[PDB]
């Protein structure tokens, strides 16, 4: 009914019971095509984004969607409007990138640290990198296993500040 | 039918709470208000 009735501050308004009923996996994945759907229009992030607030709830919450979640972001990740500048596209991005690095907190790290390590190669221009670096170094814990330094450090090669960078680096070789 | 569930490795233990779920919070927080409605 909600999603159907083509809701944003409404969202906000029945988030409650939306958070109580993510818990069952078929509706996360409703909602997440129903989100989906609104978001890959063209220009929705120049109006109201709530939306993207609810990966947190499904991939938190369902580990098994968190292959999904990312799925969907690789999208978001490439959003591109000439009306919302390049600056707020960063924005969005930057956004994006906070919640990839809460999804590889989730567990899902070998994709992530890849995909990551695949666009720098080619798009995502190295601010975008370094703040996945200061927002990673800024909440993961150590130990960090070699399986996510063999992504993660290679990359990082270029550049050193976010100081925690140096910190994960001398103690990701040693 | 399907088999069963196995929960994810935990590669290390959370120092922390990710923004996340701090933001789940800061919308709580209006979720209280449509409570109060």
């Amino acid at each position: 009914n909600l999603c159907c009735n083509e809701n944003a501050s409404e969202l906000v308004a029945e988030l409650s019971t939306l958070y109580q009923c993510i818990r069952f996996p078929v509706v996360a994945m409703g909602v997440l095509k129903w989100v989906d759907w609104t978001v890959s229009e063209p220009r929705y992030f120049q109006l109201q984004p709530v939306h993207l607030a609810l990966l947190d709830e499904i991939s938190t919450c369902h580990q098994l969607l968190h292959p999904q979640v990312l799925q969907l972001l690789v999208k978001l990740f490439e959003t591109e409007h000439s009306q919302l500048d390049v600056m707020e596209q960063l924005e969005l991005k930057k956004t994006l990138l906070d919640r990839m690095v809460h999804l590889l907190s989730r567990g899902y790290v070998l994709p992530v640290v890849s995909y990551i390590r695949k666009c720098l190669e080619k798009d995502t221009d190295i601010s975008l990198i370094r703040y996945f670096v200061t927002e990673v170094l800024d909440v993961i814990a150590p130990p960090y296993t070699s399986d996510f330094v063999q992504l993660f450090l290679p990359i990082l090669e270029n550049d050193s500040i976010a100081d925690p960078v140096t910190e994960f680096i001398a103690h990701c070789k040693s | 039918l399907a088999g069963p569930l196995t929960p994810p490795v935990k590669h290390f233990q959370l120092k922390r709470k990710p923004k996340s779920a701090t933001l789940r919070a800061e919308l709580l927080q209006k979720s209280t208000e449509t409570a109060q409605q």
